[PDB]
DNA sequence: CCTGCATCCGAGAGCTGAGGAACCCAACCAT
DNA sequence: ATGGTTGGGTATAATGGGAGTCGTCTCGGATGCAGG
């Protein structure tokens, strides 16, 4: 909204669109280092105003919001790399 | 059904007061409302505006009343007719319901007229809101107005 | 830190569970309602979930940095971050187990399927209405033993638990008819009105009267309900005894001499089965005990039991009673639930279920194969089927439902917190009822109520009445809602979200601009290139330091105006993308260089309006930035509006003229027609000039002269060259559509000086004159269809940037040239022919033939309304023509027709309902009013015709409004089941293909004639060519693209009866996983070109036949005087017609046997013979004595896709989904290559199913992706296995889409419970294959430019190569 | 489903007393407390550990401190000579008693709870709550002053009752006190509005409530009572907008800040 | 015993923008 | 050491609820019942 100074929406036809066109580096950055990759975001800002190019994108955190709520429903779920060994998202901060 | 009354100008508030909803506490659904509801029934002639409606998701779910009509203490909407008696027309003016209405020949507001008789061989009618041709003599009611 | 490359979901263990926490939140409390702060224990607790501040504990004695690890001894808190808190979660312990939900309302149930229960045992057992039966321990029920896995009502288990037993009253003034403790047989009366029931002792209950002797005479004593009787019925009693005990000692009796006792007027008695043992001394069993026969009970052991039963101790009358009831365990709800799971052994029930398999009967073998897909999901997935029943419930991170404190000082909460609040309350009052040993039915209700908070915190609604909040209607959001649907996570946050560096605003035409630009608001850039500009000011001396320039462009009034040119600085060479909802293909986004301006409206070029869909009464469009040099090269390069010309849907323009262009090009390019001279013959040039000079002959009239037609123009004006022409045209002498001789390119021309300046901007704008000169048609007027050929041409020929700037050159001059033409809209200008008249007096005299037909009987009804309604059609058909003619003779320069003619606006109809009359109206209920509006727009309608049009105009306003959510649902159905399909290999090195026939079967059976030239350039363009063809002495050789003139060569060689069809490669014979090859997909239709490696044909393909459906197939319905899209949609999900066909199944020979009361077809080939019945009133596509097919039609209708698979094949089905579909596409106008169609159709033809297993661990009925078999059958013959048998499948897209291996994709489309917990069970691991996974993990897509194709180029100088090359050497 | 129908049958499917009746059962129930001090006495254990061990043999193997040590403990009680396994006797007849006296009173509790709908609570949780106040009262109740069992029980129920409502209504956790005192100053607001024709002001309802109570305090306690709104309130006609899709978040620090 | 055919239940139904009801007494931990 | 907060008790008799919802159209599977 215009009156919450909000961002327009980049729905599910807009990623269709930029999907179609191959244009896979800029469907990234719209999906994390433009709205809820907060490490991305930041460091996008500081690099941008410093003078240099934005760094590397990472999950958004969203998924994050995502696992947690699956995991409220009784549901494990992991990511795991190609050996099939566990790679954790949360930075270990949510493991005891 | 209680809305932010729209005041742009004059015209913006009464055509709102003039507003008639389908939907509402104890209404239609807008996802699933059909054909059948949407559409103009030939008893709307007279009574709700066959053009004036929504563009979008809620054509034909939200009307207007049209100028000449009246909502009755039943709770239904009547519309003015002319009674002709004998090929001539009379300036009793009676408020009809589309039930009512069903029962007469009504000619055309633009039916010509020689003082007060109807002065053509043919006149143009509605039966039951059926199209149809007619003589003077089997005119019962008449239009007030386009 | 590793890449993430798989997800793996699976079910969760209590052990798990208890692991994840970080502590049980065991009270309802969530703050202070004072301090507003965490309460202890609750569900915002810190000590459990972590700091609200960071770096910091709760009571402050820790405030610092590398506290980290750190809990403080006071407070029990973490000195951590505070984000934590939306990460660590808690639990909470349930007293009782409880069921999760989705394992048993999700049908059908995973817990009954493995437990063999139907969905009301399962409800019956689980809410507490039905026992089930542990370890019966040999009771008995009616005569029969109970077994295990048995269901008992109440009473059924009341009565085997604690046995029998009724109390019938006595009334007062009444008296029993048996003694104390006699046995009583059913149906002998204790009264003159009561009759017993039951077998078995009888006892009085409280007896109103007490008779005693005294040594005898007798006494009576009445008894009053507050008090007792001591001394049992028929015993002595000594002086100085009390007999009938009370509260006061003053009431109580006591006798005053010896004497016996005897007890009168029972208040009521009980009878019991059960069974009697007298003792003397003390007993060993008390009551409540059970026992066994042949136990001890009393008197050392004197006496034994000789039944199971109860036992109890009655010290009034010294008896041992065993009221007779076994020990029978028979448990309700999860706890039985669980206990029956956690004793499954599924190897054995494997076994079982395999035996199973082999029975004859069909039905039981696919109940066997439904239940052997859960136990073999559960054993290969390595879960415990007990872990379906919950213990712990997990608790999620406060953060994620926050309790927030609005700016106004209210609070506001999630629904999660009042649903956890719910279940805590529940837990804790169970536990306190428990700890208090209450009765059954009070512990019965506690626990019925806690599965249902558990169900309605896990998925709210799903069984009985939502929870509402107290004085709401609203029903809570659980975890379900919050996860599936529309404004779910999956749909609303991850699959799209909303993005920072973006704007929007109103549109406003641009005609000055470059095809490549758009005019961006400075307002606008400001804020939309902030960073940039910052540091821009910081490079230049406006601002110190970035806080300074930032609160330099806080106020309005302090910005200067050298910030504006450091805002030029900042974007230049940058692109911007613009973007217009609804993006119904990938053309509405696009990227364009800004152009700063000033005003508040973003300016937009005049020739992408057509891709974007949008006109200039209000539209708005949003402007996004990419940030990154990969992002803007990627917008440069493959999103810059100047690069995209082409249709990716048809190959055809999308930037060409249109409108006022048209309108220019079209008048300058139109030669003027006069009628003074009409066909005069001449001997002598010289005379037709004199006779010209004299008046008698028009400039542009037609004569003949010396034999040979010509005009007076021809003959007078003859230039040298075109500069000469456009001189005379500027001093007045002749007009731009003349006709005179003009000699250019050596070769003297008789045309006008518009055609001449017509040929002149083209060659101009291509800077080539000979090019040019080949690119256009010179003799005709330019109008829509010859610009969309001069520009593909100009494509082809030329490149994308000569294209380009003849495409904007053409804009320039149209613009112009339709500015001072004078073109203009007046009434007069729908003129109205003088036939109409007589085509509707001639009407008035048919309608009353009819009549007459009518009235003398030789017309019905219905045949009366047909000819009246065929009559008004014929007339309305000859006024179009009229209309038309009198425009094309009399006035050829009108505006109407001018429109009409050149493409510009409007069609036929229009004009039709303009000038001559608007015809036949329909009724709401669908049929036609007999009376057509015989009146135009022009002269005006009445009141009465008016209102007749009004029903077709809201119908039309209704269908489109409904047409355009069905139209979107398909394409979102689309995309989900095309969405992984890239081209990722050059090629595969298949054999196989396809063949385009360029005949069809005639509608009447005639004979085989040719399709159209639009089908076959459909069906073939870009195509490669599978095998080597000859044709009119030219080989196309194989592996050739084919282009749009070997496609006409192609034609041309079929019409001369050279060839019936062109075998090509096609998506259908492709053998890539997870994708097509480069050859078999063919051209980039966007690029006329090869389609490049790694571009994601699937959404293109969704994108292109998605597009059209949302306005086209069946804008503005004008209502003027099975089929569309629904007929789309059910070829898309192999819907089975209504009004389905007869095919036959086998080959043979056609005999037609009719009686006066059946019909029938029989079929009759060399081996066998079948008939088909069809109803009488159907109509026939064969004939008596006749030849058909295999699946070959035999009536009229539309075709079972899954008939038509059964009976003739694969390719069969194939050929007929894409020809039927693309009949719907053709019928609206509507130009689509076959390879979008085809790679849907792929997608669907992509299962099989298993009809003997053979000698893999497959099962008969298993449903599997044809790729899988393959590659297992060849594991098979190489190891030499018997190989598995397998039938090809044909599903919707809805099916195929949801049976896709990654769950991710499959739960982010649809039916989001069913996908996760099929896959929880199974254990499913995800590989990120497709793209929609990708998105949702915010990663690389495997696409464009993150394909591994192209993703691994580097690039380096020749200089740095050249010193690592040396480097090299040297070691 | 239904739930409440369902516990209403298993409430009906047992027969209600007679006078005889209950005040047996009480009798009954009283000598087995009386049994139950006296074994303890004797034995010289703790009067809940033996009144949990019988309780536990009373309700037997389906209702599941483990088998060892009750089965130990229920030896010992069988060690006795005389005079005190009759003690014993008595003991588990007043459990019985107890048990039949609670499951025959079960519909007084719904006869009361029904008229405290509407307020924070749903029905069968105020059931569940006058369950408990009705085994308090059969806790605590006397048969020698010739009172029926519902008078008793049904002060005990009432505050099960209320103490529930007061305990378990809002989000926030609230003292009992001080809901006491919000429900006082709604009641005093209402006669005053009735009395005065409009709604009354904070000086006012300050004065109408007594001495230590000014429009300061007045007006705070009507601004702790405020309940917490719904992050997921629908905005607008269409389902499309919430109320939580309209509040920031002011915690984790912008890109501006964090450069 | 098999089979097909009514019957019932659950999950779908375009995008974007804007929009807002008792009281009392007594003891016990917190600060 | 003071309010703030929590727990226990009140004794004639009382003993099975209440708001509600009826203007969607389809489709695909699960299921029980009819026939042979
Ligand atoms: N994406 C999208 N564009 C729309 C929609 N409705 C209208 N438009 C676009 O906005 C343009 C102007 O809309 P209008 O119908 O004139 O007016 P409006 O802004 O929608 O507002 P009102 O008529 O005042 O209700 C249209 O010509 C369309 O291009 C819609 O629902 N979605
Ligand atoms: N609900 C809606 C309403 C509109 N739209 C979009 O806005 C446009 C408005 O056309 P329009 O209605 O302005 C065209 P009209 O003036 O009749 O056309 P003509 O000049 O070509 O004859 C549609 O074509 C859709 O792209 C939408 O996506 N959802
Ligand atoms: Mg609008
Ligand atoms: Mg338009
Ligand atoms: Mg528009
Ligand atoms: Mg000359
Ligand atoms: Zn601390
Ligand atoms: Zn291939």
């Amino acid at each position: 909204g215009k009156a919450q100074f909000g961002g327009q929406r980049f729905g599910e036809m807009e990623v269709w669109a930029l999907e179609a066109y191959g244009a896979a580096h800029t469907l990234q950055e719209m999906l994390t280092l433009k709205s809820d990759d907060i490490e991305g975001r930041n460091a996008a800002y500081e690099a941008i105003i410093k003078g240099e190019d934005v760094p590397e994108p990472s999950v958004p955190e969203s998924f994050r919001v995502l696992v947690k709520e699956l995991q409220a429903l009784a549901l494990d779920v992991q990511t795991l790399d190609e050996k099939d060994n566990p790679v954790d998202i949360f930075e270990g901060l949510a493991s005891k | 059904l209680s809305q932010f009354k729209d005041e742009t100008n004059p015209l913006s508030s009464l055509r709102h007061k003039r507003r008639i909803s389908a939907l509402g506490p104890g209404g239609l659904t807008r996802e699933r409302a059909g054909f059948d509801v949407r559409d103009v029934h030939r008893t709307h002639y007279g009574r709700i505006c066959p053009v004036e409606t929504p563009e979008g998701a809620n054509i034909g779910l939200i009307t207007s009343l049209a100028a000449y009509a009246r909502v009755d203490e039943l709770g239904f909407i009547r519309t003015p007719y002319r009674r002709v008696v004998g090929g001539v027309v009379t300036d009793e003016v009676v408020y009809m319901t589309a039930t009512e209405e069903d029962r007469y020949t009504i000619a055309q507001a633009n039916t010509p007229l020689e003082g007060n008789r109807i002065a053509a061989e043919r006149v143009v009618a509605r039966r039951k809101g059926e199209p149809v041709i007619v003589s003077p003599e089997e005119v019962e009611f008449m239009d007030v107005s386009p | 830190k590793k890449e993430v490359r798989k997800v793996r979901i699976a079910l969760a263990s209590p052990e798990k569970i208890r692991s994840w926490s970080y502590g049980e939140v065991e009270k309802p409390e969530t703050i202070n309602y004072r301090t507003l702060k965490p309460e202890r224990d609750g569900l915002f607790d810190e000590r459990i979930f972590g700091p609200i501040k960071d770096y910091e504990c709760a009571c402050g004695k820790y405030k610092r940095q590398r506290f980290e690890g750190k809990v403080c001894e006071r407070c029990g808190v973490e000195v951590t971050k505070s984000i934590v808190r939306r990460y660590r979660m808690g639990h909470i312990e349930l007293a009782t187990p409880a069921a999760h939900i989705w394992f048993v309302k999700d049908v059908p149930s995973k817990i009954g399927t493995l437990l063999d229960l139907s969905a009301t045992e399962l409800e019956q057992v689980l809410y507490f209405s039905k026992y089930i039966v542990l370890d019966p321990k040999g009771a008995i029920l009616n005569g029969v033993p109970v077994e295990k896995r048995q269901l008992l009502t109440d009473e059924e288990y009341r009565e085997l638990r604690y046995g029998k037993q009724e109390t019938y009253p006595l009334p007062p003034g009444v008296d029993a008819l048996v003694k104390d403790g006699e046995e009583v047989v059913k149906g002998q009366e204790l009264a003159p009105g009561v009759v017993s029931r039951l077998d078995g002792v009888a006892l009085y209950r409280f007896p109103r009267r007490v008779r005693v002797e005294y040594v005898t005479e007798p006494k009576d004593y009445r008894v009053q309900p507050h008090m007792n009787v001591v001394v049992p019925e028929g015993a002595r009693v000594e002086a100085g005894d009390k007999i009938v005990a009370a509260i006061d000692p003053e009431e109580e009796v006591i006798a005053e001499a010896e004497g016996v006792v005897h007890l009168h007027e029972p208040a009521s008695i009980l009878v019991v089965k059960a069974r009697v043992y007298p003792f003397e001394d003390d007993v060993e069993v008390s009551t409540g005990d059970r026992v066994a026969p042949g136990d001890v009970l009393a008197d050392g052991g004197k006496v034994k039991s000789d039944v199971y039963g109860r036992v109890e101790v009655d010290l009034v009358r010294n008896v041992v009673r065993v009221v007779e009831s076994y020990d029978i365990d028979a448990r309700m709800g999860a706890e039985a639930i669980q206990q029956l799971l956690k004793e499954l052994d599924l190897e054995a029930l494997e076994k079982e279920l395999l035996e199973e398999m082999k029975h004859p009967s069909r039905a039981r073998r696919a109940k066997a194969r439904k239940r052997l897909e859960v136990v073999r999901a559960f054993l290969d997935s390595g879960n415990r089927p007990e872990w379906m029943i919950l213990e712990a419930v997990p608790v999620l991170p406060p953060d994620l439902r926050p309790m927030v404190q609005v700016d106004g000082g209210r609070f506001a909460t999630s629904d999660l917190n009042d649903l956890y609040r719910r279940l805590i309350n529940r837990n804790n009052r169970l536990k306190k009822l428990l700890a208090q040993g209450a009765p059954e039915i009070i512990i019965r209700n506690e626990k019925r109520m806690l599965q249902e908070a558990v169900d309605a915190l896990l998925d709210n609604g799903r069984r009985g009445a939502p929870v509402t909040n107290p004085g709401s209607d609203r029903p809570l959001r659980s975890l379900t809602d919050i996860l599936s649907g529309k404004q779910g996570r999956f749909r609303q946050n991850l699959l799209g979200k909303r993005v920072d560096y973006s704007g929007r605003s109103v549109i406003v035409v641009g005609p000055q601009l470059k095809l490549h630009q758009c005019g961006l608001p400075k307002r606008m850039a400001l804020e939309l290139f902030k960073p940039f500009l910052l540091k821009k000011m910081e490079e230049k001396g406006i601002a110190p330091n970035v806080k300074a320039a930032r609160r330099m462009l806080e106020r309005q009034r302090d910005i200067k105006d050298e910030v504006w040119d450091a805002l030029e600085e900042v974007i230049h060479g940058k692109v911007v993308l613009l973007n217009r909802a609804p993006t119904l293909h990938r053309l509405g986004i696009q990227a364009f260089q800004p152009v700063l301006v000033e005003g508040q409206s973003i300016q937009l070029h005049p020739l992408v309006c057509e891709a974007f869909n949008a006109d200039f009464d209000g539209d708005q469009m949003a402007v996004h930035v990419p940030l990154s040099s990969f992002a803007q090269a990627e917008a440069r390069i493959q999103m810059l509006s100047a690069h995209n010309l082409l249709s990716p849907a048809s190959g055809e323009p999308l930037a060409k003229p249109s409108r006022d262009i048209i309108l220019g090009l079209y008048y300058i390019t139109q030669v003027r027609k006069e009628k003074k001279g009409a066909g005069l013959e001449f001997a002598t040039p010289e005379e037709a000039l004199a006779a010209h000079e004299r008046g008698e002959v028009a400039l542009n009239a037609p004569i003949k002269v010396a034999g040979r037609e010509t005009s007076v123009g021809r003959l007078k004006y003859v230039f040298a060259n075109p500069d000469e022409a456009l001189l005379a045209v500027a001093h007045g002498i002749v007009d731009l559509q003349d006709v005179v001789t003009v000699r250019y390119m050596g070769k003297r021309l008789e045309t006008s000086p518009g055609r001449i300046l017509f040929a002149r901007i083209v060659a101009e704008a291509v800077e080539d004159e000979k090019v040019a000169w080949e690119l256009i048609q010179l003799d005709v007027p330019q109008e829509k269809n010859s610009l969309k050929d001069l520009v593909y041409q100009a494509f082809l020929r030329l490149g994308m940037e000569k294209t380009a700037r003849l495409l904007d050159a053409l804009k320039y001059y149209g613009f112009t040239f339709s500015t001072t033409s004078g073109i203009t809209i007046g009434i007069d200008d729908a003129v109205i022919p003088e036939e109409k008249k007589q085509y509707l007096e001639e009407a008035d005299r048919k309608l009353l033939q009819i009549e007459q037909a009518y009235e003398m009987g030789f017309l019905t009804d219905r045949e009366r309304y047909d000819q009246i309604l065929q009559l008004w059609t014929e007339t309305t058909e000859k006024v179009t023509q009229a209309v038309f003619k009198n425009f094309e003779e009399n006035y050829p320069f009108n505006p109407l027709y001018v429109m009409a003619q050149s493409g510009a606006r409007g069609n036929p109809q229009q004009i039709r309902q303009l000038c001559g009359l608007r015809g036949l109206m329909q009724k709401p209920s669908g049929e036609t009013f007999e009376v057509p509006v015989r009146s135009s727009f022009r002269e005006g309608l009445t009141v009465l015709e008016y209102f007749i049009s009004s029903h077709g105009a809201r119908k039309g306003g209704a269908d489109t409004a409904l047409r355009t959510a069905d139209s979107g649902y398909l394409t979102r159905k689309l995309v989900d089941v095309t969405h992984e399909i890239v081209v990722r290999e050059a090629d595969c090195g298949t054999t196989n293909y396809i063949s385009v026939p360029l005949f069809q079967p005639d509608e009447v059976t005639r004979s085989l004639r040719l399709r159209k030239r639009a089908d076959i350039e459909a069906g073939l363009y870009g195509r490669v060519l599978a095998r080597e063809v000859e044709v009119l002495g030219v080989r196309l050789e194989e592996g050739r693209y084919l282009s749009m003139d070997d496609v006409h060569l192609l034609i041309k060689a079929a019409e001369a009866g050279e060839i019936q069809e062109v075998p090509v490669r096609s998506p259908l014979t492709c053998q890539t996983r997870y994708g097509v090859c480069q050859k078999c997909y063919g051209y980039d239709l966007s690029m006329a070109r090869p389609v490049s490696i790694g571009e994601a044909v699937g959404i293109v393909a969704a994108q292109s036949i998605g597009e059209p459906g949302t306005q086209l197939t069946m804008r503005t319905f004008h209502t003027g005087g099975t089929q569309g899209l629904p007929r789309v949609i059910e070829l898309f999900e192999a819907r089975r017609p209504k009004a389905k066909a007869v095919i036959s199944e086998i080959d043979g020979v056609v005999r037609i046997e009719e009686t006066e009361e059946k019909l029938s077809v029989f079929v009759e080939s060399e081996g066998f013979s079948k008939e088909y019945k069809l109803p009488k009133e159907a109509r026939l596509l064969v004939k008596d004595g006749d030849y058909v097919e295999a699946g070959q039609p035999l009536t009229r209708g539309a075709i079972d896709p899954h008939q038509l698979l059964e009976a003739k094949g694969p390719e069969a089905v194939e050929r007929y989904l894409v020809e039927e579909i693309q009949k719907v596409y053709r019928a609206q106008g509507v130009k689509l290559h076959d390879k979008h169609i085809e790679i849907v159709v792929r997608q669907m033809m992509k299962y099989v199913e298993v009809t003997d297993p053979g000698d893999s661990r497959l099962l008969e009925g298993q449903v599997l992706e044809k790729w899988d078999v393959e590659a297992l059958n060849e594991r098979l013959i190489a190891e030499g296995k018997t190989p598995v048998a397998w039938k090809p499948l044909l599903m919707g897209v809805t099916k195929s889409a949801l049976s896709t291996k990654s769950w991710l994709s499959a739960a982010s489309f649809q039916n989001t419970t069913h996908v996760l917990t099929e896959a929880a069970i199974a254990g499913k691991k995800d590989e990120l294959i497709g793209l929609k996974e990708n998105v949702i993990l915010g990663r690389l897509i495997p696409a464009g430019t993150g394909s591994d194709f192209v993703r691994f180029t580097q690039v380096v100088d020749q200089k740095t190569l050249k010193a690592i090359e040396e480097a090299r050497k040297e070691a | 489903s239904d739930p409440v129908r369902q516990y209403l049958h298993e409430i009906g499917q047992v027969p209600l007393l007679t006078l005889e009746e209950e005040v047996e059962l009480a009798r009954k129930v009283e000598e087995g407390m009386e049994a139950i001090k006296k074994l303890s006495e004797i034995t010289g254990l703790d009067p809940d550990l033996i009144r949990e061990v019988v309780r536990a043999k009373i309700l037997g193997s389906a209702r599941v401190l483990d088998p060892k040590t009750v089965e130990e403990i229920d030896q010992k009680l069988k060690s006795l000579p005389k005079e005190h396994k009759r003690y014993l006797h008595i003991a588990r007849e007043g459990e019985a008693a107890r048990q039949h006296l609670i499951e025959a009173n079960l519909r007084l509790v719904v006869s009361i709870a029904k008229k405290y709908t509407g307020r924070g609570l749903s029905f069968l949780d105020l059931i569940q709550e006058g369950n408990q106040g009705l085994i308090r009262a059969v806790e605590k109740f006397e048969y020698k002053r010739r009172f029926k069992f519902s008078t008793y029980a049904t002060w005990w129920i009432r505050q099960a009752i209320n103490r529930a409502i007061a305990d378990q209504a809002r989000t926030i956790r609230i003292p009992v006190h001080m809901v006491e005192t919000i429900n006082k100053l709604s009641r005093t607001a209402r006669q005053l509005q009735q009395e005065l024709g409009r709604e009354p002001t904070y000086e006012e309802i300050a004065e109408a409530m007594g001495p230590g109570w000014d429009a300061k305090r007045v007006e705070e306690t009507l601004k702790i009572a405020q309940e917490p709104v719904s992050l997921e309130t629908p905005i607008g006609d269409e389902k499309d907008s919430f109320y939580g899709d309209f509040i920031p978040d002011e915690h984790l620090p912008s890109p501006v800040d964090a450069a």
